[PDB]
């Protein structure tokens, strides 16, 4: 009654028999932009079921020495399904998201993944090691797309901030002996009512193994981690020709 | 009476804020043409 759950939206349904509740980021549900906050005057387009449905991105392999991964929203979907198309044809965009990270093992495996949502996840470089080089992250690192990227220094989240404090953000743990997934519902967060789905990532999703994976030789060693996400209340405005970036 | 011959379309308004925008839908008809003007 708290470990079992079903998420149905659009023409997609997700099930799980070993959940650990669901988190509503900052206690707020996604919602279309009201007339008091809106500023752009054109009537928005709200595709509904064609874009607010679950999308499953590539799977990652959890190894005994994995550092962790991260994805950026809405970057991950800017080129997938009808959502991507609306994101490319419109200047303005806004929406919430239902993030469902999946990972199952056996009652003999062990390990804990911290799944968190960090809004405005700005990355930094190691500054040439010495700190005298003012280098910057490449486009491929700031917006890794659907494939996601790997963290090089998880301890400081590749941004000079302690991973030990990441729990101050909406999050769940996927502790193999307890649950096999994490679910976080994220509302739209920005200083503006709508924004470019191409030039700005509202938040990043981080999956980091704080407690390394471990198992005895002989047990299945391919332990994948899959990410399935669903836009919620997706709105679009400022229609024109398609633009990829 | 012996001699008969001897006998602003703009007002201020208080507009403290910019005009709002009302929601409108599609208009498909004749006779009416808001887009056409005569400068």
């Amino acid at each position: 009654s708290d470990r079992v759950a079903q998420l149905t939206i659009g023409n997609s349904t997700i099930t799980t028999q070993e959940a650990a509740n669901i988190v509503i980021a900052y206690g707020e549900w996604p919602e279309y932009c009201p007339d008091t906050d809106a500023t752009a005057v054109d009537k928005p387009t709200r595709p509904d079921v064609s874009v607010n449905r679950f999308f499953t991105l590539d799977t990652k392999s959890w190894a005994k020495d994995s550092k962790g991964w991260y994805w950026k929203f809405p970057d991950v979907l800017t080129e997938v399904g009808v959502f991507g198309q609306n994101a490319q044809f419109h200047y303005l965009y806004r929406s919430g998201f239902c993030v469902h990270v999946q990972c199952n093992a056996s009652k003999f495996h062990q390990g804990a993944l911290l799944v968190a949502v960090l809004p405005e996840y700005v990355l930094g470089t190691i500054a040439g090691g010495t700190g005298n080089e003012n280098s910057h992250p490449p486009y491929a690192t700031t917006q890794p797309g659907q494939v996601g990227a790997v963290l090089t220094h998880p301890y400081v989240l590749d941004a000079g901030i302690p991973l030990s404090q990441l729990t101050v953000c909406p999050h769940q743990w996927i502790n193999l002996r307890t649950n096999n997934c994490a679910t976080i519902i994220v509302p739209y967060m920005n200083t503006v009512p709508f924004d470019s789905a191409l030039n700005h990532c509202n938040f990043g999703l981080l999956v980091i193994p704080v407690v390394p994976l471990d198992f005895n030789a002989g047990a299945t060693s391919e332990i994948p981690i899959t990410v399935t996400i669903a836009p919620m209340c997706a709105e679009f405005a400022g229609l024109r020709q398609a633009v990829k970036q | 009476d012996p001699i008969a011959d001897m006998i602003s379309l703009t007002a201020l308004q208080v507009l403290p804020t910019a005009a709002n925008t009302e929601a409108s839908s599609h208009r498909l008809g004749t006779g009416v043409v808001p887009a056409l003007q005569a400068a």
